[PDB]
This record gives structure tokens, C-alpha cells and sequence, in this order.
């Protein structure tokens, strides 16, 4: 079977290049950060803006919720990450440490600690409620694109266009497997499979991998797509049929069949890179946002 | 801008 996902609303109202899209664990928002230095609350279900979060100097990249939906934390060029309380739209906390721009974040399932990959190479652990950085892991030697806890808190991955994909011990900070692949093109993206066991990576070379990490043996790849340039999200779709889900340098969005690797679908409409594609936890709906040529959202839905 | 929309 495949999926039949449909454009149900487009989201306009960011004024440059939309970075990341999230939803809430709880499935009621959906949060975007952009370029134009602010995040954006909006409706998953009726694709109603909520709110404009603001605050950073420079343009934001990331954006991450807390398990409970309360709280989100975004990365920004201005080198700090801010953590936000979603109801107030007030800053509570930022966490500055990095040298360079911070690329990537999230928190981790018990949220109390975030993840952050920054320019500078660097991988930080941040204690939530006291801002405080606890460990700096000197963990690549190029830019960090992504930085991703497993599902118990206890591992963190990181890629690197250094061409690095590495699995760290969050409570003492050792790195416990490095990836490497090929001739170690660029990795632009990589996360944890909801079970924990997988890690799906991204590389310049227009190429997704799924791979079993403690194993060290790539069990899929995924590819048709381009992804050259950008560190583009890419996503495990769960809540119907089984699905690899990720943006693409042609403005389509990409579905493949997590199994077999074929494409199953192809979303038109986006003009320009699908920089960030999310998958909502519950119903089979996919946020997708693009770069400075669209600057907008979009939400689709499926029957399976 | 920001990083994350520019290429590299």
C-alpha cells in the first residue's frame, strides 16, 4: 500500500527562509523557526498562527519541544540557544557557550537536559533548569548538523559534515561509536529511530542510510532525491504505514517504503528546498517548510 | 539569516 498524502493548508506569514518544523508531543502545535529570527506557534489541525516567539538576534535553524509541550528551545546564528515558555512566549533561559552558530538542538525525553551542535564543532550538554552547560564534547572537526537523545536519554548522536556519525554516552560524555561510510561524504542529518535501535543519516552525496549502529552495518538506503547542499531533516513515519519521510533540494517532499526503499510518494508544491519535513505523533500528517524562495509551511494529510 | 538556510 502506499501513502495518499493531500496539501490541506500552506502557512505563510514567516518573512525569510523557514529553518525547522516541529510538532508538539502532544499534537496540538506545530512550531517553526526561520531565518527571519522569530518561531511561530500554529495549529496542527486547522493550520491556525497561534503566536510569534522573539527574542534571538540572528536567525534561528532548530527548534525542539520538551516531552511535556511546554517548553521549546531553539538554536540560533546569534550563538546562543534560548528556551522559551510556549504559553507566555517569554525567554526563561539562554544558554551561551558556543563560539560560532548554533546549528542544531533538542531536549531529551525527561527534559532536563538539551543537546545543542553549533559551528564552532562542538556538541553541549545544557542543564534545562539552570542554564548551565555541562559538558562540552569536542566531538567532530567541522560544522555539527544534527544532534538527536535516544528514547531513554542515554545516548546522544551527532553527524558533522566532517563526514562523522557518532553515538555518545550522555551522563560521561565518551564517545561510544564513530560511523563512517564510503569516502565520508558530508553527513547533514542524522536521528535515532523511534525504537532506539536505528539511526537514519543523511549525506551530501543525495543518499539516505539506515543503519544499525551498535552493529555498524547500513540495512537501507534511500535515494532519488537531492540533498547537495543543505542539512535537510529527515523523518521516521509511524503512524500509518511505515515510511521514511525527507525534504530535497528539488522542492518535493520524499516518501519512501522503510522497507523495500522504493519511493512511494512524491509532494509537490513547495518552490524552493524542503529544508524540514516533521511527521505528527498521532495522524498521519506531514509539516513541510522551505527556504528563502517560499518562506512558507505546508500540512498534508493521509489515509494511511 | 541563518545557518541553516544557507548553503555548504
Amino acid at each position: 500500500v502506499k501513502p495518499n498524502y493531500a496539501l490541506k493548508f500552506t502557512l505563510a506569514g514567516h518573512t525569510k527562509a523557514v529553518s525547522s518544523v516541529k510538532f508538539s508531543p502532544n499534537g496540538e502545535w506545530l512550531a517553526s523557526s526561520s531565518a527571519d529570527k522569530l518561531i511561530k506557534i500554529w495549529g496542527a489541525y486547522d493550520g491556525k498562527f497561534e503566536k510569534t516567539i522573539s527574542g534571538h538576534k540572528l536567525g534561528i535553524s532548530d527548534v525542539a519541544w520538551s516531552s511535556d509541550s511546554n517548553l521549546l528551545v531553539s538554536a540560533s546564528d546569534d550563538k546562543t540557544l534560548k528556551i522559551w515558555d510556549v504559553s507566555s512566549g517569554k525567554c526563561l533561559k539562554t544558554l551561551k557557550g558556543h563560539s560560532n552558530y548554533v546549528f542544531c538542538c533538542n531536549f531529551n525525553p525527561q527534559s532536563n537536559l538539551i543537546v545543542s551542535g553549533s559551528f564552532d564543532e562542538s556538541v553541549r550538554i545544557w542543564d534545562v533548569k539552570t542554564g548551565k552547560c555541562l559538558k562540552t564534547l569536542p566531538a567532530h572537526s567541522d560544522p555539527v548538523s544534527a544532534v538527536h537523545f535516544n528514547r531513554d536519554g542515554s545516548l546522544i548522536v551527532s553527524s558533522s559534515y566532517d563526514g562523522l556519525c557518532r553515538i555518545w554516552d550522555t551522563a560521561s560524555g565518551q564517545c561510544l561509536k564513530t560511523l563512517i561510510d564510503d569516502d565520508n561524504p558530508p553527513v547533514s542529518f542524522v536521528k535515532f529511530s523511534p525504537n532506539g535501535k536505528y539511526i537514519l543519516a543523511a549525506t551530501l552525496d543525495n543518499t539516505l542510510k539506515l543503519w544499525d549502529y551498535s552493529k555498524g552495518k547500513c540495512l537501507k538506503t534511500y535515494t532519488g532525491h537531492k540533498n547537495e547542499k543543505y542539512c535537510i531533516f529527515a523523518n521516521f513515519s509511524v503512524t500509518g504505514g511505515k515510511w521514511i519521510v525527507s525534504g530535497s533540494e528539488d522542492n518535493l517532499v520524499y516518501i519512501w517504503n522503510l522497507q523495500t526503499k522504493e519511493i512511494v510518494q512524491k509532494l509537490q508544491g513547495h518552490t524552493d528546498v524542503v529544508i524540514s519535513t516533521a511527521c505528527h505523533p498521532t495522524e498521519n500528517i506531514i509539516a513541510s517548510a522551505a527556504l528563502e524562495n517560499d518562506k512558507t509551511i505546508k500540512l498534508w494529510k493521509s489515509d494511511c | 539569516g541563518s545557518a541553516r538556510a544557507r548553503p555548504g
